[PDB]
This record gives structure tokens, sequence and C-alpha cells, in this order.
């Protein structure tokens, strides 16, 4: 099995609300804000703040994950904004 | 004192999957595009998943001869997918 499906539900959560670059099957490339990953199938949910001012929400499948790469800590203002959301 | 790490585990997980199934459920009714397996793109709105998250089912399948009413997309040939809530 895939290192990213392998990884303890505690690492998973220490990823909510960074901004992660997940490289993922086929040459995808995505760069996001951790919203959660889903412990059953490992797919993980990345939030997108677009040059256009709307915003995106994108889920990369579990076992199309190859690595995950943190890329910003993040800050107390985008936090609330991605608590906020749902 | 110190908490099992397999009640810290579970408990974490069940935290990970309520937010899971929250963004999936403010999925419902949009349009959404798949990344597929074989650099393939399509679109379909959204209705449902299993619980295993095995299957999305959709509606309004895009294809070359016309939009399909309802489909079942397998989450095996999906690499991601997004939309704009």
């Amino acid at each position: 099995m895939s290192e990213w499906m392998k990884k303890g539900p505690l690492e998973w959560q220490d990823y909510i609300y960074k901004e992660v670059r997940v490289t993922a099957s086929e040459k995808n490339e995505y760069k996001g804000w951790v919203l959660t990953t889903d412990p059953v199938s490992a797919n993980i949910v990345l939030v997108n703040f677009l040059e256009d001012g709307s915003m995106s929400v994108t889920g990369i499948m579990g076992h199309a994950v190859q690595t995950v790469e943190t890329m910003n800590e993040g800050d107390h203002r985008v936090r609330e904004k991605l608590m906020h959301l749902f | 004192a110190q908490e099992s790490l397999e009640s810290q585990e579970q408990r974490a997980r069940a935290a990970l999957r309520e937010r899971y199934l929250r963004s999936l459920l403010a999925m419902v009714g949009h349009q959404v595009s798949f990344t597929l397996h074989e650099g393939v793109r399509v679109a379909a709105h959204f209705g449902a998943t299993d619980l295993d998250v095995a299957n999305f089912y959709v509606s309004q399948l895009q294809t070359p001869i016309g939009v399909q009413a309802e489909a079942l997309l397998r989450c095996s040939d999906i690499i991601s997918y997004t939309f704009k809530p």
C-alpha cells in the first residue's frame, strides 16, 4: 500500500488548515488548504482561494496520492475563513 | 493520565470523517469536474457516494453524444474532483 494511505489519523489531522502541495497519479499537481482527509478512502480535500476571488473545493483520491508537502503553516486569518466553511 | 493512542486515533478518525461527509453533502447538486485516469476529463452533477466511497452517483453526465440523465462513476477511475460552492 501507498505511503499516504498508511498515515495515522493523528498525522492526517495535523495537516488540517495548512497549505499543501500534492502530487498525484499521471503528473497531476495541486496546491491548496487542507479541509480534511477521509480516513476510509484517504481522499484529501483542498480549498483554493482563486485569482478571480471565487473559491473551489477539490478532492484528490487517496489511491492517487503520491506525495504531500506542507508549504505554509497558515495564520489566524485563513484559519477562521476555513473554519467557517460548511 | 495518558490516554490510549487507540482511543485518540479513533476520535480523530471520527472528526476527519465527519468533516469529509460534510464536504460531500455541500457538493450535492453542483456541477463537478472529474479528472479521470487516461488523461480524460468529464463533468457531471453530484448526487451521492456510498459510505465506502467506492462509487459516485451523478446526474447530467456530459458526453460527446449528449447529456446522460444518470450514471455511476467508480472512484478507482477518478484521480480528482473539483467544484465551486
